[PDB]
């Protein structure tokens, strides 16, 4: 009953920033809470942070990524968002959208995000 | 010998008197020790017309050790921040951009989608010590390695890990095919000298 596509990646610099946005082509995005995940080279998916459906509560997998990161949502727009502020080479990885409402779990593909500091210099 | 860099400078350096072919395939591997402590800087570098970022291992400041080929980056699993004499090998392969990282003959990590499908362009500037932003040229002090390096050698294949095992080790001596380090081979300016070097034994104590 989803199909998560998410979009806003690419190649950037430190310290730069960088909007993630995940967009449900259906129309029932507010039955689900919504996250961002990410995987970088040879290592497990981890948490970045989750919202509640209606937006008024969310939750960072801790204070460093809470520091620079923000999730939104726009239920009008079928919409969660990522900003991501003061960009390191660490957070290189792809990023991943998930929809979670009762039993069922849902994923996008994924967009990446490339964070170098010596790219261009 | 060893080419030491003993400053932190834009005007002292190496630099590699054979130039590169085209390469769809090497391994670079060489001895360093850097001194450095917000990051080694820049132990060697590839600069072409069209790209002076062609090959480039960097360390720039705190942030993590990078390999660039043509201005694509990985990070690589080096730690040889710390001082000491290490040994490393990077090989790559234009084929899905295959990358591996060895650090004193053991394998830190792979990678893949490195620049695939590139060639190496030929015919540009090995520089040693520095960072390019014009063929042989336009260095940037923040950017350089300061310590030591022995040892630079390029060949045209993906050598085996046995073979890097024999080269960390110094049980080998066989020079890069591409690039071998003889004293004709490796031009010093600006303050850099070479000298011979201690043993791999005496290195690692
Ligand atoms: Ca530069
Ligand atoms: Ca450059
Ligand atoms: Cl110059
Ligand atoms: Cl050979």
């Amino acid at each position: 009953q989803l199909q998560l596509v998410e979009s806003g990646g690419g190649l950037v610099q430190a310290g730069d920033s960088l909007k993630l946005s995940c967009i449900d082509s259906g129309s029932t995005f507010n039955l689900y809470a919504m996250g961002w995940f990410r995987q970088a080279p040879g290592k497990e998916r981890e948490f970045v942070a989750s919202i509640s459906r209606g937006g008024g509560s969310s939750y960072y997998a801790d204070s460093q990524l809470k520091g620079r990161f923000t999730i939104s949502r726009d239920n009008a727009k079928n919409t969660v968002y990522l900003q991501m502020n003061s960009l390191k080479p660490e957070d290189t990885a792809v990023y991943y959208c998930n929809a979670r409402a009762g039993r069922y779990d849902y994923w996008g593909q994924g967009t990446q995000v490339t964070v170098s500091s010596a790219a261009g210099h | 010998f060893k080419v030491s860099l003993p400053l932190r400078t834009n005007y002292l350096y190496g630099k590699i008197k054979k130039t590169l072919p085209e390469l769809y395939a090497f391994t670079i591997c060489l001895w360093l020790r850097s001194s450095a402590s917000p990051g080694i800087g820049t132990p060697f570098s590839y600069a072409v017309p069209g790209q002076a970022n062609e090959i480039v291992l960097i360390e720039w400041g705190n942030n993590p050790i990078e390999l660039l080929i043509n201005d694509k980056v990985a990070q690589l699993p080096l730690f040889v921040s710390d001082g000491k004499w290490h040994h490393i090998c990077i090989t790559w392969t234009t084929r899905d951009g295959m990358w591996e990282a060895f650090q004193d003959g053991e394998k830190l990590g792979t990678g893949e989608n490195l620049a695939p499908w590139h060639p190496i362009k030929p015919g540009g500037v090995l520089i040693l010590g520095q960072e390019q932003d014009t063929v042989g040229g336009r260095f940037d002090a923040t950017q350089a390695f300061v310590g030591e390096l022995s040892q630079f050698n390029i060949w045209d294949r993906v050598l085996r890990a046995q073979e890097i095992i024999n080269i960390a080790n110094c049980s080998t001596n066989m020079p890069g095919n591409i690039i071998p380090w003889v004293d004709n081979n490796v031009d010093v300016f600006g303050g850099a000298s070479k000298w011979p070097v201690e043993t791999c034994e005496e290195r690692l104590l």
